[PDB]
């Protein structure tokens, strides 16, 4: 009979939504305006969007 | 179809060049530029 059915837990997916946004006077501080992201490299030198 | 605002900021300081009054004065090296104009230093 089918009557043991199992749950796991899994990640669908992220919150994309704007996040908020601090306003420090500072240059070299860029928020992105609605959805996009920013292409940078890590240690091991693969292209990732942060 | 839902718009929020991020805030306000102040984004420059707009110089008003409105020419300003005349003191009369008598001392004869300073002096006054009527109408449009910078002196060079």
């Amino acid at each position: 009979h089918p009557s043991r059915v199992f749950s796991m837990t899994e990640r669908p997916g992220h919150n994309f939504a704007q996040g908020s946004v601090i306003t420090t006077g500072r240059d070299l501080d860029v928020t992105i305006e609605g959805s996009g992201w920013i292409s940078v490299l890590d240690h091991t030198g693969k292209e990732g969007l942060t | 179809g839902l718009m929020l605002g991020a805030g306000s900021k102040v984004v420059a300081t707009q110089k008003v060049h409105t020419h300003g009054n005349a003191q009369t004065t008598t001392n004869a090296l300073d002096m006054m530029v009527e109408g449009d104009g910078f002196f060079q230093v």
